[PDB]
RNA sequence: CCGGCCGGGAACUCAAAGGAGACUGCCAGUGAUAAACUGGAGGAAGGUGGGGAUGACGUCAAGUCAUCAUGGCCCUUACGACCAGGGCUACACACGUGCUACAAUGGCGCAUACAAAGAGAAGCGACCUCGCGAGAGCAAGCGGACCUCAUAAAGUGCGUCGUAGUCCGGAUUGGAGUCUGCAACUCGACUCCAUGAAGUCGGAAUCGCUAGUAAUCGUGGAUCAGAAUGCCACGGUGAAUAC
């Protein structure tokens, strides 16, 4: 039970199983099981092969997974190349968005030591 | 003529009308059940008919607005024993001992500059 | 047929331009649908009391603002000259038509 | 309590059964003033306990409570340098303000899925004194009695 | 608080109504589904303080730009000074 | 510092209010500035005309303005003359027309403000502060007054290091809300700084 | 990220971009307009962006368009 | 027209002006036949009923010359004045105050009952319509117990999840947008899609609160074009404990 990416998710309600893909955030999963003509609270047992690969197409639509990963990491370089602010920030390991750094910029700045 | 008692508690005001009849109860044009007779204090509207019997001896149609679930069910409860008025002051003595006579004066106490909420005091560290 | 709105911050006063107006009507023409009390809107202004710092100090002032309605049913031209020309009370806001 | 000794508000005996005692129980298990959802969890553990024990409901509670019930406690007493743990014979009325608190508090620190379940499993484990909470008695005993020396 | 820092705010209310509200609503509709010919917004090269929200809001008496209050156009410092001398109609130390 | 202003806490009760007009949110501010603009000019003018208090009202699109003075004539001038040249400018400043009554100050020794003002005006004159304080408190207890306290402050006489020093003669229950207390203020602008005068005058009760 | 209805730019700058287009670039090009959005009609120029103390040179390129002129002129010197 | 909606109705709810009421005063016990406490009576309220306002003489040369004022001192083609851009928002760290969690007393979907208190014309904005959305166009009422903000949330009913770094938790970042404003780069708020850090209840140590309080739950306001987890204010449900 693989669908899309190398990923192989299932064994619980569908809408939640699908989320497993890197590119589905519930909203996408609800639009998928809907456009596939599938009940969202169904497990995969009963979910015979017939319905499964119908989904595999519906997901195929979006730039999910590795292709997403690549695309997204591309966009972060684009910044760094341009040498703009939001980029210089990505290369610096400090928060891009503007969060204060005098304190609590910890997620981005990574755990403390010195 | 209609025999009546007010009864109000914590920001709720209910008006309770009596008339010998069934054991049916209306509130806000609604079944006792359908309003909150299936929630925290359904049993307490009934209360005011304990040492004072019924089951279906007198009817009571009421309304009530303000406050919340237990404030509204508090008022009404007060208005019943206040309307049991009509049926003498001989019954309104163990309506006393029942604690149903009293006006539950406990109000909500104000927020007060310097604190967080009424009593809640901003944690203070020495240094 | 005609009602007059009264407001002022002083209370022991507004109803004495009310009960005054009322009187200056039930004497003349009359009818007058009594003087209605009506929601007293009260602002509150809460401010810091030390020139510098001390956020816990603070004075807490308010401004009550009282109303009265009046309502006069029968408008006699005498009653109509009875508000007119007989009025006063400088710190009272009165509103004629609506 | 420097002076003004006091009495005690007397909450309203349990809306389902008619018991001061459980009203103390619920209020205890209660949290963030959620009485509504509080009494739910107690009767749902009393429901499983009632039938899972058979022997009624009221009386099933009492015999499991009759266990964790304490009789002697160690009251501190910081005197000349030493903290001196002084055992004292504890009141009957407190004797279950605790018992109930250790039972409730025991089921909270527990692995069962829902709180109703946990509660029932403490009631029951205590029923046959072999729980976390009963051990709180088999320890506050141990800790008094050792300071038995003092008296 | 520094004449000039006052004078500034006067110059700003001045301009705030020489142009804006007037000459500047030529932008209100000028920017609303009337699409386009870009000369539209571009026009924004006017005095700067012409804009209303360039105004600060200062204690009418002292000039303090902080602790201001609209009802009374004063700073909490002068407000309480007037309050305790009557001076502000209706206003008294309230309690409840 | 930690004494509620005496006048202020009384307004609701026993004490009046030196502005009484009504206005709504909108003009409420525009009025205040007007008021504090008129009391400004007027006090710089009738300075040496012993004025102790000026009330304002705006009776519908008009401004009334009473002026409590202990030198009614001096304010009024040669047969009305002055009041005219006041009304004149007082309406120029209020943006509306201006009546302007002149209330009389009977027994000025009883007015806190006129009391302070003199004590203030005495230091500038260059007189002993203990002396003035003691004159004040006397002719006061004299003409009635169930009590009075006046205190001063700051470089009393010249000190590099400043002081306060008061004088409580009689009764001055500042905690009783009934108690009539006329409390006011005045500052001396002297060659070695600024001296603050507070005076309380206890008149009665109810 | 804002605007929605007509990207923004300062006049005296946009006319300082056409005093070089029709002409052919001169030396750098000074603007304090860290405001303005960069247009396709600025690619290839070098615009001098004030950062507080002086104007940082910035060659414009095929993707510094939907960005602000200030994005490329660091303002707090940190090390 | 099953809408207090129209006649009407002056009862009731309320509104806001004025009144009575509570005094250890009445019974009793305790205590010097006192003060007082204690318990009982009646009573909406018993022992300054609940809360607020109110802060004595004074202590810390405690804080404020930057709110304003002001003695003295200093600058005066500069220590003053105008403009642009930046900065007060920096980031190896440390400490204080808070917000959000770690979850089934819970998460989520759907249905659904019950507040208080404020705000409003250079404003509150209904409706309808478009947009998944934040919003947008159009447009009524209301200076407002009328009209708008505004559909309280906890809660209750069903169902789902089944103890997992999870359907818990929402950081961080990519993408694309909305509104204010001359202008959202530095640094605004908000939305849609994706993203899913730390975190399984916190060492030493330490804080709050004695009842409509703590805890929990939503609501409004000042400042304010915009910019609240802070501040100020409101009620909902509602404890434990004091020898
Ligand atoms: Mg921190
Ligand atoms: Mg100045
Ligand atoms: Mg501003
Ligand atoms: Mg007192
Ligand atoms: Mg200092
Ligand atoms: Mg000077
Ligand atoms: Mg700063
Ligand atoms: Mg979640
Ligand atoms: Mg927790
Ligand atoms: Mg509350």
């Amino acid at each position: 039970a693989r669908i899309a990416g190398i990923n192989i998710p299932d064994h619980k309600h569908a809408v939640i199983a699908l989320t497993s893909i890197y590119g589905v955030g519930k909203t996408r999963s609800k639009a998928i099981l809907a456009a596939a003509g599938i009940a969202e609270d169904v497990k995969i047992s009963e979910l015979s092969e017939g319905q499964i690969d119908t989904l595999r197409d519906e997901v195929a639509k979006f730039v999910v997974e590795g292709d997403l990963r690549r695309e997204i990491s591309m966009s972060i370089k684009r910044l760094m190349d341009l040498g703009c602010y939001r980029g210089l920030r990505h290369r610096r390991g400090l928060p891009v968005r503007g969060q204060r750094t005098k304190t609590n910029a910890r997620t981005r700045k990574g755990p403390r030591k010195p | 003529n209609q025999y009546y008692g007010t009864g109000r508690r914590k920001s709720s005001a209910a008006r309770v009308f009596i008339k010998p009849g069934n054991g049916k109860i209306v509130i806000n044009q609604r079944s006792l059940e359908q309003y909150f007779g299936r929630e925290t204090a359904r049993m307490v509207v009934r209360q005011p008919l304990e040492l004072v019997d019924m089951v279906e001896k007198l009817d009571l149609y009421i309304t009530v607005k303000g406050g919340g679930i237990s404030g509204q069910a508090g008022a009404i409860r007060h208005g019943i024993t206040r309307a049991l008025m009509e049926y003498d002051e001989s019954l309104r003595s163990e309506l006393r001992k029942a604690g149903f006579v009293t006006r539950d004066a406990r109000q909500v106490e104000r927020k007060k500059v310097g604190l967080r909420k009424a009593r809640r005091r901003p944690q203070f560290s020495k240094r | 047929r005609i009602r007059i709105r009264l407001k002022a911050f002083d209370h022991r006063l507004i109803d004495q331009a009310t009960a005054e107006i009322v009187e200056t009507a039930k004497r003349t023409g009359a009818q007058v649908r009594g003087p209605i009390p009506l929601p007293t809107r009260k602002e509150r202004f809460t401010v810091l009391i030390s020139p510098h710092v001390n956020k816990d100090a603070r004075d807490q002032y308010e401004i009550r603002t009282h109303l009265r309605l009046v309502d006069i049913v029968e408008p006699t031209e005498k009653t109509v000259d009875a508000l007119m020309r007989l009025d006063l009370a400088a710190g009272v806001d009165v509103q004629i038509s609506l | 309590p420097r002076r003004r000794v006091i009495g005690q508000r007397k909450i309203l005996p349990d809306p389902k059964f008619g018991s001061e005692l459980l009203a103390k129980f619920v209020n205890i298990l209660m949290v963030d003033g959620k009485k509504s959802t509080a009494e739910s969890i107690v009767y749902s553990a009393l429901e499983t306990l009632a039938q899972r024990s058979g022997k009624s409901e009221l009386e099933a509670f009492e015999v499991a409570l009759e266990n964790v019930r304490p009789t002697v406690e160690v009251k501190s007493r910081r005197v000349g340098g030493s903290t001196y743990q002084v055992p004292v014979e504890v009141r009957p009325v407190r004797r279950n303000a605790l018992a109930m608190r250790w039972i409730v508090e025991a089921a909270r620190k527990r692995g069962d899925k829902s709180m109703a379940l946990r509660l029932a499993n403490e009631l029951s484990d205590a029923a046959e004194n072999k729980g976390t909470a009963v051990k709180k008695r088999e320890d506050v005993h141990r800790m008094a009695e050792a300071n038995k020396a003092f008296a | 608080a520094k004449q000039s820092m006052k004078a500034r705010e006067v110059k700003r209310v001045a301009l705030a109504d020489k142009y804006f509200a007037k000459r500047a609503e030529l932008k209100a509709i000028i920017s609303d589904v009337n699409a386009r010919w870009n000369a539209v917004l571009k026009l924004q090269t006017l005095p700067r303080d012409s804009s209303p929200s360039r105004q600060r809001n200062r204690c009418r008496q002292t000039g303090r730009p902080h602790g201001f209050l609209r009802k009374f156009g004063l700073s909490r410092i002068k407000v309480r000074e007037a309050a305790m001398r009557g001076e502000i109609p209706g206003l008294k130390k309230a309690s409840w | 510092g930690q004494k509620v202003h005496p006048n202020g806490i009384r307004l609701g009760i026993v004490k009046p209010w030196n502005s009484t007009w009504f206005a709504n949110t909108k003009e409420f501010a525009d009025n205040l500035d007007s008021d504090f603009k008129v009391r400004q000019y007027l006090t710089k003018e009738l300075a040496k005309a012993s004025v102790s208090r000026i009330v304002i009202e705006r009776p519908a699109k008009s401004i009334r303005v009473t002026i409590h003075t202990a030198r009614p004539g001096i304010v009024i001038g040669k047969k009305g003359e002055d009041v005219e040249k006041l009304r004149k400018v007082v309406a120029d400043i209020a943006g509306v027309p201006a009546q302007i009554n002149i209330a009389e100050v009977r027994k000025p020794e009883l007015d806190a403000k006129l009391v302070a003002d003199s004590i203030t005006s005495q230091l500038e004159r260059r007189v002993m502060f203990r002396r003035a304080m003691k004159r004040a408190v006397q002719n006061a207890m004299r003409l009635g007054a169930k009590g009075i306290k006046v205190e001063v402050s700051g470089r009393l006489g010249g000190a590099e290091i400043a002081r306060t020093e008061w004088y409580r003669e009689g009764r001055v229950p500042l905690h009783t809300l009934r108690a009539d207390i006329d409390y006011n203020t005045s500052e001396a602008h002297t060659t070695y700084g600024v001296i603050g005068v507070k005076v309380w005058i206890f008149k009665g009760e109810i | 990220r804002s605007l929605k209805k007509g990207p923004f730019i300062d006049l005296h700058l946009l006319k300082k971009v056409e005093k070089a287009v029709e002409s052919g670039d001169k030396k750098p090009l000074r603007t304090w307009s860290r405001r303005s959005t960069i247009f396709p009609n600025m690619i290839g120029l070098t615009i001098a962006v004030h950062n507080g103390r002086q104007h940082v040179p910035v060659f414009v390129t095929d993707e510094m368009v939907g960005h602000k002129l200030g994005e490329f002129a660091p303002t707090r010197t940190y090390r």
